RNA sequence: GGCCAGCAUCAGUUUUGGUGGCAGGAUAAAUCCAUAGGAAUGUAGCUUGCCUCGGUAAGUAUUAUAGCCUGUG
RNA sequence: AGAACUGGCGAUGCGGGAUGAACCGAACGUAGAGUUAAGGUGCCGGAAUACACGCUCAUCAGACACCACAAAAGGUGUUAGUUCAUCUAGACAGCCGGACGGUGGCCAUGGAAGUCGGAAUCCGCUAAGGAGUGUGUAACAACUCACCGGCCGAAUGAACUA
RNA sequence: GCAGUCAAGCGUUCAUAGCGACAUUGCUUUUUGAUUCUUCGAUGUCGGCUCUUCCUAUCAUACCGAAGCAGAAUUCGGUAA
RNA sequence: UUUGCUCCACACAAUAUAGAUGGAUACGAAUAAGGCGUCCUUGUGGCGUCGCUGAACCAUAGCAGGCUAGCAACGGUGCACUUGGCGGAAAGGCCUUGGGUGCUUGCUGGCGAAUUGCAAUGUCAUUUUGCGUGGGGAUAAAUCAUUUGUAUACGACUUAGA
């Protein structure tokens, strides 16, 4: 319904999230994924590290620069899942993948925009409690991503700024809800209530 | 093989000049329809007596409805089933409101825990345990304590829409 | 100097718990847990709303905060009597939950002319509210 | 089986206050304050009468109800560590070479220094965990005592001291040298 | 006259809804009503022992100041 | 590698089994509409991140016949069962007390005392104790267990099945 | 060719430190067979030299567990190419 | 540079569109827990309340939205200016000040619309580029050729030369 849908990837079950995003992309919706480092994979961290090492040992024998590239960043791991689920060798798949942006953290353009979640991909809703899971930032750091610390620092800064913004917004919302509390027994408000508003 | 109904099936071992009015054997068959009910009747009568469908006849078939479909009962169920390596007898207990629901739960449970398909299971007996403290399985007994209450932690509501705007909660 | 432990007040599956059918033939009516069959299955009765006495999967229902006193295994007449005595229907109709359900049904039942009137009245109330917010 | 409900009791003595937010437990007593994060277990705490906490697992499996009793034991250990404390007594064992155990500082970090273990020229340094107090017990020969509120830290410091003195390339049934936990009890006597 | 369409009434094929009257079964089983008999995951009452409000625990007691089960109609 | 009956491929496209002569489904003029087969319905990918009961967590998980492999033997992993036992006249586990006398039982042995062996499996005191479950000595001794008790108080043990 | 399972025995005593009969289950395709599906309008047919890479059923080196590991030496085994 | 280059505004032309058709509407964390409000003794505190989806919220009436007259209130909103601040992860945005100006459907009137003929996206968006009219601004390099040998098969590289 929006021109751009911004998904907060935190705790979003990378494969299920990639399925949702791939279908949206192919249907024609622009998707921006933020906080890719906070994405989750089901299974133990050691399981997923071993899986990525099995991925890492695959490479073109006669020239490793031709073989499958092993992107270490969480955003690029998510992008790998999503690309594997898009028909990326066609022009249609290329257009779909151009309709997508993935980020670690929440960069400036999208830090002041609304973020959504995908309930059918959310870890807390999908995984049975007690099941172990991996965090993409930790997996990526373990397999060679160099910027977990920088992203964490920038995220702490962004969260300070956003908490200040939200304190201001909550104050204003209290003001508005109070001014709406009065004029709730007025004739116009009672007609609105009769009509369902 | 589907949602079950219980049928009484009565068959005859067809009369001749020597034996008029044969001995009218009856069975309670859990089947999803009457064709299967009669098939199972003939299967078990051929396991029991020298008769077959061609040498007998189905005297009657009648669905038996639960006499009290809206009271919770504890059923003891005796079954005989074939595993991959042998045949075994088993006793289980199922809490439900009807024999058909108990038997459906039993077939699901045998499939789930022993990989015993329908063809591999014989329902030896289904009987309501009238007296609690004759319930001998803890997974049923735990539901017979006084003033039984329990929460349903970690509620997961299904979204009608792809995206949500709220970071939902699992409270209940 | 006292020990503080957060309560985490769950709604309990229990005899007398009032539930709201969310899908099925009833799909929006109130019933009462008559008793518990299994961890996922209960026997319920909705005699006032018209819900038949039935074994239902707990996934087909949502527990409400409403509870009344009901003996375990009570038949339909007893459930109706205790329901009327505890006044469950009005205690639920007074809840914000039921009022939100009713509000969404009313909004669905609005006509085009009524939606026009809704916009006009929203604009009038908005004028007054914005003026109050600027004065404050 | 998925037991409907399983619960354990946590007796709280008088001078102890137990503050439990979601699964962060804070136990306070005469000796200090211990804290534990149990967000990995999915249990439910409830205060009964200010002297009893109930910890419960609902619809829990075998492993879940086992870890329920583990949680009960961990909170009990916190309360015991803030009321009575914990002390692990270790003995130095050596056939020929006297093990020289001392307390030293390195950048202000309070290492336990072990020299001359089995004649070695290497110096084994084991850091002292915060909250763990190291005292050498006169009137007992070659005895080091590790005391503290948290059994986890005291026992792990004792185990680190024990493992730093493992014999390599020898029959350890013969070369029994080492620093071994000989006693594990409480600080306050006869409590 | 030609090209592209819209609507209505039909025809052939078909897809998807709303609603009405009947038949059968244990002339559904139930619920419900009446009646009789029971016990418990034992309601009222009573007794015994506790004590922080005032409740509790153990007995007894089969409907009472809750109910339920079974049979029959 | 060679026979029997049938059906196929060859000689045959089409939907499915990713892929493939033979498998599944179905055999084919050119089109339109509807319904299906086998196979599928997270995304690639048309089609329910459908509904329901369970089982499984794998530091090599598993994931649809032909078919692209795995076995014997094992596991207080976990689940469900079978059978036999113990148990408020007090069970299992745990801690503690006893664990004797005839008697160095008979035979041998260089020595052999419950314990390198063969044979006999007794009796009394008994709440209970094997002519001995193990450690130990050259033999002793000395510890230890069967066995019975003290404490606790409601369930518990064994062998099997899959 | 390599590896298991059982455990009568060897190991002064002691089945399983290290071995292990009578049996029995497998794996591998660096043996040799068996077959004749591809190639007879032609895939250059031994070995060595050179050079790269891969496997692990590990000889050494790293860290370890076990021993009929006192030390030394050695043996069995684990993660390991 | 046969009057070049660039920036702003305006007009006219082309040029296409991975696809606007009211608004991408900003805490963070947890989920066996939270949000909000309030209170105090400011906490892992007390009390109240909410969720059970955004089915929301905001916006939304007027020739695709004309021209006018009032009432009420000093609100809302567009615009060009203007004040100060914050924002570097890709900041390129967020907030804020004062005056001006337009609209206001908060309320009450007056006039207009037709014939696009019973529908036909019935053209209202933004992407580049070019040209013309005004106004502001700037006034170089690179390569070849020669040369060097820290380089070199040739290219390339590294040097020098008013
Ligand atoms: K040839
Ligand atoms: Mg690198
Ligand atoms: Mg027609
Ligand atoms: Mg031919
Ligand atoms: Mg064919
Ligand atoms: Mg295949
Ligand atoms: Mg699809
Ligand atoms: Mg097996
Ligand atoms: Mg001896
Ligand atoms: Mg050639
Ligand atoms: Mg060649
Ligand atoms: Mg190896
Ligand atoms: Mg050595």
């Amino acid at each position: 319904v929006e021109p751009v849908v911004v998904i907060d990837g935190k705790g979003h079950l990378v494969g299920r999230l990639a399925s949702v995003v791939a279908k949206q992309l192919l249907n024609g919706q622009k998707i921006v994924v933020v906080r890719a480092e906070e994405l989750n994979i089901s299974g133990e961290f050691f399981r997923n590290k071993l899986k990525y090492h099995d991925f890492l040992r695959k490479a073109t024998a006669f020239n490793k620069t031709r073989g499958p590239f092993h992107f270490r960043a969480p955003s690029r791991i998510f992008y790998k899942a999503l690309r594997g689920m898009v028909s990326h060798k066609t022009a249609r798949g290329k257009a779909a993948l151009e309709r997508l942006k993935v980020f670690e953290g929440i960069p400036p353009p999208y830090d002041k925009k609304k973020r959504v979640v995908v309930p059918q991909a959310l870890r807390v809703l999908r995984l049975k409690p007690g099941r172990k899971y991996t965090t993409l930032g930790k997996l990526s750091t373990s397999v060679g991503w160099k910027y977990e610390d920088v992203v964490a620092k920038l995220e702490a800064k962004r969260k300070v700024s956003s908490a200040e913004y939200y304190a201001k917004k909550r104050a204003f919302t209290k003001k508005v809800a109070s001014a709406n509390a009065t004029a709730a027994e007025s004739d116009v408000a009672k007609q609105l209530a009769a009509l369902g508003y | 093989m589907a949602h079950f109904k219980e049928y009484q099936v009565i068959g005859r071992r067809l009369p001749t000049e020597s034996v008029p009015e044969p001995k009218l054997f009856r069975m309670r068959i859990f089947a999803s329809n009457e064709v299967i009910a009669k098939s199972r009747y003939w299967y078990f009568l051929q396991k029991l007596h020298k008769v077959k469908k061609a040498s007998g006849e189905i005297v009657s078939i009648n669905q038996i409805n639960e006499a009290h479909p809206t009271k919770v009962k504890n059923f003891g169920v005796w079954v005989r089933y074939d595993s991959r390596s042998g045949t075994h007898n088993m006793y289980k207990e199922i809490r439900d409101v009807s024999r058909v629901a108990a038997v459906e739960t039993l077939y699901q449970d045998m499939a789930a825990r022993h990989r015993a398909r329908f063809r591999s299971i014989h329902i030896l007996k289904v009987a309501e345990i009238e007296k609690t403290a004759d319930v001998k399985r803890q997974y049923v007994k735990q539901f017979l304590t006084k003033d039984l209450k329990f929460p349903l932690p970690h509620r997961v509501q299904k979204s009608t829409k792809t995206f949500s705007y709220k970071r939902p909660s699992t409270f209940y | 100097t006292d020990s503080i432990v957060k309560a985490s007040n769950w709604r309990l599956v229990e005899v007398g718990r009032v539930v709201l059918i969310k899908k099925g033939q009833s799909a929006g009516k109130l019933a009462a847990i008559v008793e518990i069959i299994d961890q996922k299955k209960v026997l319920i009765d909705g005699p006032k709303a018209g819900v038949p006495r039935q074994a239902i999967n707990l996934g087909q229902v949502v527990l409400t905060p409403l509870t009344f006193a009901l003996p375990r295994g009570a038949r339909t007449a007893t459930v109706s009597k205790k329901w009327a005595a505890a006044a469950v229907c009005e205690k639920w109709a007074a809840s914000s939950w039921a009022k939100k359900i009713a509000q969404r049904e009313r909004r669905a039942a609005l006509t085009d002319f009524e939606r026009f009137q809704v916009m006009v009245l929203r604009k009038q109330k908005r004028y007054t509210v914005k003026k109050a917010l600027a004065k404050a | 089986m998925k037991y409907i409900q399983t619960e354990q009791q946590i007796e709280v003595p008088e001078g102890v206050t137990v503050s439990i937010k979601s699964r962060i437990v804070k136990v306070v007593g005469p000796r200090g304050t211990l804290t534990k994060n149990l967000k990995h277990i999915d249990v439910t705490f409830t205060k009964v009468n200010n002297q009893l906490i109930k910890v419960a697992v609902h619809n829990g499996g075998r492993k879940h109800v086992a870890a329920l009793r583990t949680v009960k034991s961990l909170v009990d250990n916190m309360i015991t560590g803030v009321t009575k404390g914990y002390k692990y007594k270790m003995r130095y064992v050596y056939a020929h070479f006297p093990i020289n155990v001392n307390i030293v500082e390195k950048d202000g970090a309070k290492f336990i220094e072990v020299r001359n273990f089995l004649g070695d020229k290497k110096i084994r340094n084991v850091p002292v965990r915060d909250g763990v107090t190291i005292e050498f017990s006169t009137n007992v020969k070659d005895e080091i005592v590790l005391s503290g509120n948290s059994v986890e830290d005291v026992s792990q410091n004792a185990a680190d001291l024990q493992q730093i003195c493992r014999v390599r390339n020898k029959d350890i049934r013969k070369f029994l040298d080492g620093i071994y936990v000989s006693h594990k009890g409480f600080i306050t006597e006869d409590l």
